């Protein structure tokens, strides 16, 4: 149980570091909208190729 | 008290000394490193409150999946026919859903 | 009489373990809330120092 | 009686001294060893009543 | 009575070996998840340094 | 009693000291030698009950 608490707190620190990295992009509109436009236009291009096929 | 006059003259001396030194480029480079150190320490404090948010959210997920495993244990007790184990599994669900609601209230 | 006492002690232990483990997990949670409150106090104190230096 | 005022001031002094000391991590580590010592002694008492049952 | 105890001890050993070996393999797995989380923290920290230097 | 506050601060000091030390590799190597020493002593106890059976 004691060594499992040390493993648990280490993985909780990874989840807090992951949340802090996600917050560095939260409300950062330029990178956030760039990633959204890249994903949206990639799906629309794949569907345009599927409609052409 | 007597120390007061020594305070006035040392305050005048250090103001003369700094005033003789001060320049636009030095205050600009100091002001950007000051705001960088303030910003990185304050973002580390936000990373601690985010870590407590994700800690309490993963605790809520662990209790809510454990509560469904006590419903699985209650179903298994009912197919075994063991009423005392089915009733204990209901009491486990009732208490563990109360701790889940406590974690959900803290997370809110 | 010893087995009815033995079950009564088992109930006393089960209730005690439940309330101790609840109190300890809630104490860890409120200490994490107090750590977040301390971080907000540091944020306001450094914002005051940014104010006077600016 | 006269001892009463000496009791009030020593109670205030020891409260100031402990208050100056107290921190979240120290009370958490104390609280887990306190419950471990209570639990192991109480389980030994249950082992005595189980031994009388058997 | 000794052979029924001997089988009962064999069951206790088999259950103990199963839960120990499960706990040790799960501890290695969660340490590998924590190593991946540390690598994502280094990635975000170096991306911050790429940001300020750029 | 007065010893209580000295217990809280020494418990906080030893928790700070161990927390500063702790790492994933050290706890993994300790956990495998801990289970090896537990397993070999418990198998020696089983060898004593087997010797009484034979």
């Amino acid at each position: 149980a004691t060594s499992a608490f040390e493993r648990m707190e280490n993985k909780v620190l990874d989840m807090e570091a992951t949340s802090q990295a996600a917050g560095e992009l939260a409300g950062f509109g330029i990178e956030n909208q760039f990633a959204q436009l890249e994903a949206s236009s990639g799906v629309e291009d794949e569907l345009a190729a599927l409609k052409a096929s | 008290a007597l120390f007061d006059r020594l305070g006035r003259v040392v305050r005048a001396n250090l103001n003369d000394l700094v005033s003789k030194a001060e320049d636009p480029e030095k205050v600009l480079e100091q002001a950007v490193i000051d705001m960088q150190e303030d910003l990185v320490q304050l973002r580390q404090a936000v990373a601690r409150t985010i870590a407590e948010e994700k800690r309490t959210e993963q605790r809520l997920n662990q209790d809510t999946q454990e509560a469904k495993k006590w419903e699985d244990r209650a179903k298994l007790a009912l197919t075994n026919g063991e009423e005392n184990l089915a009733r204990e599994a209901l009491a486990r669900k009732k208490s563990l859903t109360d701790t889940a609601a406590a974690y959900q209230t803290q997370l809110a | 009489q010893q087995r009815t006492m033995s079950e009564n002690l088992r109930r006393n232990l089960a209730a005690l373990e439940a309330k101790i483990s609840e109190a300890k997990t809630k104490k860890n949670m409120l200490q994490a809330r107090a750590k977040a409150a301390k971080a907000n106090a540091e944020l306001q104190q450094t914002l005051g120092g940014l104010g006077t230096s600016s």
